[PDB]
RNA sequence: ACGUACGACCAUACCCAGUGGAAAGCACGGCAUCCCGUCCGCUCUGCCCUAGUUAAGCCACUGAGGGCCCGGUUAGUAGUUGGGUCGGUGACGACCAGCGAAUCCCGGGUGUUGUACGU
RNA sequence: GUCCUAAGGGGGGCUCAUGGAGAACAGAAAUCUCCAGUAGAACAAAAGGGUAAAAGUCCCCUUGAUUUUGAUUUUCAGUGU
């Protein structure tokens, strides 16, 4: 890294105890859809600030070999993998793949309904401005799972794929625009996506009343193949790193509302 | 409802020395009217932040600026010892300047609006004498 | 619609050179030359590549040129074609519709001589245009000239040989 | 040899067509519109500045997901309802162009049941928050003097919080980081072009004449503009959304629906292209 | 005093804060009422001892502004 | 119409992440009718987001600044995998181990700038880099040599870079102990 | 439906040529005092919107050659594993599956669309 | 062995290598003009999709060469502001 702007990429790259936000990268295979480009097309529209494209054809499998993709991950810095493809046996198919240091932490296949799939551009609302992070509702009994499955990691991925950019504040205006995943516990069962925008009107009280309509797109997805992460790479993924803002408590320490370091004595 | 000042709206400059005296037109907040010493008067037009008359004449530094309750009038008290009246919609002198003061002419009232008679305002202004 | 008067040819620019090839005195005397020629100050031009076959350096200011607009570029090229007797070539007009010629004395253009400055001769090419050349320069919306609005190798001789009564061979 | 064939064409990749059609810098837009000192989720407008050759087009807009949406606009061809007829691009004309969609945005606001979560939230040590814009310039070149700032200007006067330095301002000096805000109130009420005016008057006077043939037509003297512009500023203050109708030609909608579909020839079908290719065919063969 | 900054004659004497001529010194500036461009109460300056305390007894400094 | 939803099972909630976890059944109705399966999906979402909108006006505190009215939200706890390992310490160098041997402290910023007094220009002056102290005497138009100096340098070379070659034979030395501890590194 | 200003998809939109364009709008244009910037008012910037002009830009349509984008076929086939298997000295010859192509061939097409203001 | 108001950063303007046609000396190879030019140049890295009104190249400003604060993280401190 000689230049500076070299070194600056690569300290953007390096990893850090308060991680960046989170880069999806869209792609598609050798044979894939219209509805399923469109489908990445609604969700790249959701989630544009990032995300990177790709636009050529690629010949990959993921659930026979994965080396492409840890490589498109490395080169491009992408994390998350939204994989549209097409075949025979499934018509629609979208392919969530999640990152860890660079090689496969897990996948997961949806299947898109080709019937009632509808776009952004099919609804006549006023869209989500570009960058705003929406709210999120998870519905149903299928997230509830003692055992981690595939509705579990899916939602694991909605909720990584919408989480958008942590913030300690929020402004009231920009809580706007829901996304509701709605899914239930069983032949198998339909997790249905869905996105409204919130109008909120009088009620004669403090809080005020509720109303949604439609933003789109509609989704209807069955789950299928799941590709399940090695247990010590998620252990490693899920350890916890501590900010040094974060204090470390001692005994018989404290600090006062005048900043003061005050000891204990019994 | 006043809602409370948060920003600049216009920094202008125009004035050789600092600024001793401001206060805006009975009418609205439009016209202003700022005494320096400088020797000088000036009225700011603040809907575009620009000068709009600069008033001349005064031998000491301008203490006091004042408007006439009716917004006709803009009274002056400097410390040469003088009082000067000046029409504020053409930045002209009215009559000659008031002598008789013995020092400084620190402050300017004038009568109220409804108390004027004889088809004439009153001024009153309080020196260092 | 080849009468409309916006297709009418007129002079774009006209560009003067002087490739002297060595830098120092030579140089400064020739761009004085296109200095009081023109009327304004002169470009220095820098060698792109290192030849040691011709002693040149890069990045060593070698060649000098003024552009010239309006009718002072008119009046330099009448100066030009007085020079040269109004009589041109068919190889030196180009396809695009520019042209140009060479000389190798510039006081019969009507500079007295000074044995300070010295002999020095120049290049002159005229660039020829149609109104409507701000699409291909302006900043925002630029586009490209239609086909029917450029400017042909015979439409240019014919222009030349209307215009200032020139012979071509 | 060719460099333009088969394997040039299918390698070859398009731009963005507004990049290709040069209108938008998407390098700017991309920082203005995606890019936030905070992350508090908060909307965000630009006012958009465009100038053509004979009118200023002035916009707030919001960035959405599949396309823009105008929130307010105002046009340098409105200021004939408030009596600006001439010199509908120059300086002044900006600032009151500025002004107007400023009026016209705090008018829409109300700054001059559906309600917000702002005022569902509002606290009891809370102020009205004045309107934020950030200026969109395109395209044009920022030099001391241009268009784009009176416009900002205008639009700051009018009451939208826009933040800028005034080093852009004309009258600004670089050499003192000292603006002249006699040259800038000259500019505002249009004094240049009466200067200019008068300097013409007492020099060229043909050529006087033939650039404000429209000035001596409509008798609008230079000494006018001032107090035009001053008068202009107050009926604009006053009323926001003046009506103005043109002397172009009025139909209803489906009217020019009818009008345009009379001149736009339709496309040919498949049997008509097919019976040409026959036609063609027959005309190769013969 | 805040602290003692830079000692011309020795980083020694400036760690064990020693009080001699041309010796940068912290000062609390409360009292002076300076206030920021941004709004902030400026509370801590720089200042450079201009007399000798050894001889004199007291500590006289000018603000570095 | 009321602002609060009844449930047979609450609502769960990660304010930081602006998500409602709803445990109840949705009970989707088992016909062909996209317009009631919308309606009753749209009543869902209408539920969820009433009640998050209720959970964040009543448990947030509330601050009205200049930026607007904002919400200040709880740190998110949602397990949610990371992508980049946490950072260890580099394995110790040759220097670094050395200096924790023998009790060997880190020099001070003011200790370590690049700044020194000369007393007989009077200047200060730079220890090292652009017209460093390293190279002085390279460029003044003086210096006398000595002359078994003289005799010892081969042809060619001047004296007028020798303060440049010792430079970059330190250099060189230097970059070989980093490489070694680079490999080593690497190594472990 | 047409035009303009911001846009979304980012070639069905790109490369080449021809024909036409009511209305208004764009645009070519005219002038260099002031603001501003160049070797050159070429570009940028300022003033005019009067006068000429649809010649070019722009839009629509047509035409080859490319390119590009969709659907079927290829084909559940080559190929890779399970090694489930029936016999077989064992291998092998065959079924049973799980993933899953591409070339070639056929057919269609050469832009949809959001906000605001106008014609 | 010579050269530099250093690199870096921010902003703005421009488009490169090459090919064709033209221009006194100038002739494969000097400079200038036009057209075509998905980068085939340059700069970083080692794409299987890096960058084109730029991450390339020149102008304007900074060059102050490693700022201050912290009850917080880690290590240390017989000289613990």
């Amino acid at each position: 890294p000689r230049n500076a702007r070299s070194k600056r990429a690569l300290e953007k790259r390096a990893p850090k105890i308060v991680e960046n936000p989170k880069t999806c990268l869209f792609l598609r295979g050798t044979t894939c859809s219209q509805i399923t480009q469109d489908a990445m097309n609604d969700l790249y529209a959701m989630r544009q600030v990032h995300a990177k494209r790709f636009h050529k054809k690629n010949a990959i499998h993921p659930f026979e070999d994965a080396t492409s993709l840890c490589f498109f991950s490395e080169k491009n810095d992408c994390s998350l993998m939204v994989f549209g493809s097409s075949n025979k046996k499934r018509p629609h198919t979208l392919t969530f793949v999640r990152m860890f240091d660079y090689k496969v932490l897990d996948m997961l296949e949806f299947y898109l309904d080709p019937d009632t799939y509808r776009s952004i551009s099919q609804f006549k609302t006023s869209k989500i401005p570009i960058g705003m992070r929406p709210m999120m509702v998870f519905a149903g009994t299928a997230f509830e799972s003692p055992v981690p499955n595939a509705f579990t990691m899916a939602k694991s991925m909605l909720i990584d794929f919408f989480r958008g950019e942590p913030s300690d504040k929020i402004d009231v205006e920009g809580l706007r625009f829901v996304v509701v995943v709605t899914a239930d516990e069983p032949q198998k069962p339909i997790l249905r996506l869905r996105v409204y925008g919130i109008r909120t009107k009088r009620s004669g009280t403090r809080l005020p009343r509720v109303e949604v309509e439609e933003h789109g797109p509609r989704m209807d997805f069955r789950l299928g193949r799941m590709r399940e992460p090695d247990p010590a790479m998620l252990k490693e993924a899920m350890k916890k790193a501590k900010t040094p803002q974060e204090e470390r408590t001692k005994k018989n320490i404290s600090m006062d509302l005048l900043g003061d370091k005050i000891g204990r004595i019994h | 409802k006043v809602h409370a000042v948060s920003r600049l709206a216009h920094r202008i400059p125009g004035h050789g020395q600092p600024i001793l005296s401001c206060q805006f037109s009975p009418v609205s907040s439009s016209r202003l009217a700022t005494g320096s010493g400088d020797n000088t008067a000036r009225i700011w037009d603040t809907d575009s932040g620009t000068p709009k008359f600069t008033l001349k004449g005064h031998t000491g530094w301008v203490l006091g600026v004042s408007w006439s309750p009716d917004g006709k009038y803009l009274a002056t008290c400097s410390m040469d010892t003088t009082v000067r009246v000046w029409d504020p919609e053409s930045g002209k002198q009215v009559n000659q300047e008031f002598r008789g003061h013995a020092k400084w002419v620190l402050a300017l009232a004038w009568q109220p609006y409804h108390l004027w008679r004889d088809g004439t305002a009153r001024l009153a202004s309080a020196s260092k004498d | 619609k080849a009468q409309n008067p916006m297709r009418e040819l007129r002079i774009q620019k006209l560009v003067l050179n002087i490739s002297v090839g060595e830098s120092g005195d030579r140089l400064t005397r020739a761009a004085k030359v296109l200095e009081q020629l023109s009327g304004q100050t002169p470009v220095y031009s820098k060698a792109r590549y290192t030849v040691r076959q011709f002693g040149i350096r890069r990045n060593e200011k070698i060649a000098v040129h003024v552009t010239v607009r309006g009718p002072k570029a008119e009046e330099i090229l009448e100066r030009g074609l007085k020079v040269k007797e109004y009589e041109l070539r068919r190889r030196n007009f180009s396809e695009t519709g520019n042209f140009g010629f060479g000389i190798s004395e510039h006081i019969d253009l009507g500079i007295k001589y000074d044995p300070s400055i010295g002999i020095y001769g120049m290049d002159f090419y005229c660039c020829m245009t149609r109104p409507g050349e701000r699409v291909a320069k302006r900043r925002r919306c630029k586009s490209r000239i239609g086909a029917s609005h450029r400017i042909t190798r015979e439409e240019t001789i014919r222009w030349f040989k209307q215009r200032f009564d020139g012979i071509v061979r | 040899k060719l460099v333009k064939n088969s394997a040039y064409y299918s390698r070859f990749q398009t731009k963005f067509k507004r990049r290709r059609q040069g209108k938008t810098d998407y390098y700017a837009r991309k920082r203005l519109i995606t890019q936030a000192k905070n992350k508090y989720n908060a909307p965000k407008y630009r006012l958009v500045v465009r100038f053509t050759n004979r009118d200023i087009i002035t916009q707030m807009v919001t960035s959405e997901i599949n396309g823009d949406k105008i929130f307010a606009a105002a046009y340098s061809h409105e200021l004939r309802a408030y009596g600006i007829n001439h010199g509908l691009t120059n300086w002044a004309a900006a600032y009151a162009t500025g002004l107007l969609l400023a009026r016209r945005v705090l008018a829409k606001l109300g700054l001059d049941g559906e309600y917000t979560l702002t005022e569902a939230a509002e606290t009891e040590d809370g102020e009205r928050r004045p309107f934020k814009a950030i200026l969109d310039v395109g395209l044009a070149r920022t030099s001391t003097g241009a268009r784009v700032f009176g416009v900002m200007k205008g639009a700051s006067d009018g009451g939208i919080f826009i933040p800028h330095s005034e080093n852009r301002f004309p009258g600004y000096d670089i050499e003192t980081e000292e603006l002249d805000t006699e040259v800038l109130k000259k500019y505002i009420y249009g004094g240049h072009v009466a200067e200019y005016m008068e300097t013409l008057a007492d020099d060229d006077e043909e050529r006087y004449k033939s650039q404000f043939v429209k000035y001596i037509e409509d008798d609008v003297e230079a000494d006018s503009l001032e107090e035009l512009y001053a008068e202009a500023h107050k009926q604009i203050r006053a009323d926001p959304f003046r009506k103005y109708v043109s002397d172009a030609p009025k139909k209803s909608k489906e009217e020019w629906k009818a009008e345009s579909l009379k001149y736009k020839k339709a496309k040919l079908s498949r049997e008509e292209r097919k019976a040409r290719v026959e036609a063609k065919i027959k005309q190769l063969l013969a | 005093i805040l602290s003692v900054k830079k000692n011309p004659s020795n980083p020694l004497y400036t760690q064990l804060g020693v009080l001699t001529k041309g010796t940068i010194i912290e000062v609390n500036v409360s009292d002076l009422g300076i206030v920021t461009a941004s709004g902030k109460i400026a509370w801590g300056r720089y200042a450079q001892i201009t007399n000798n305390p050894e001889n004199d007894g007291c500590v006289n400094a000018v603000l570095l502004v | 119409l009321p602002v609060t939803v009844e449930k047979p099972t609450p609502y769960t909630f990660d304010l930081g992440l602006l998500l409602a976890n709803d445990p109840n059944p949705v009970n989707v109705p088992k016909t062909t009718d996209t317009q009631v399966l919308e309606q009753h999906l749209a009543s869902v979402a209408r539920d969820g987001a009433q009640v998050l909108i209720n959970q964040l006006l009543t448990t947030t505190t509330i601050t009205a600044t200049k930026d607007g009215v904002l919400l200040t939200l709880p740190p998110p706890t949602t397990p949610l995998p990371r992508e980049k390992p946490v950072p260890q310490p580099k394995p110790e160098t040759k220097w670094q181990a050395f200096a924790r041997r023998r009790g060997i402290k880190p020099k001070t910023r003011e200790q370590r700038r690049n700044l020194q007094y000369n007393p007989t220009t009077g200047q200060w002056e730079r220890k090292w880099g652009y017209k460093g102290a390293n190279k002085r005497g390279e460029t003044d138009p003086i210096i006398e040599v000595s002359a078994a100096k003289e005799a010892m340098r081969p042809e060619g070379t001047s004296v007028r870079g020798d303060k440049r070659r010792e430079i970059r034979a330190r250099v060189k030395k230097n970059q070989k102990q980093m490489l070694r501890n680079q490999r080593i590194a690497a190594e472990k």
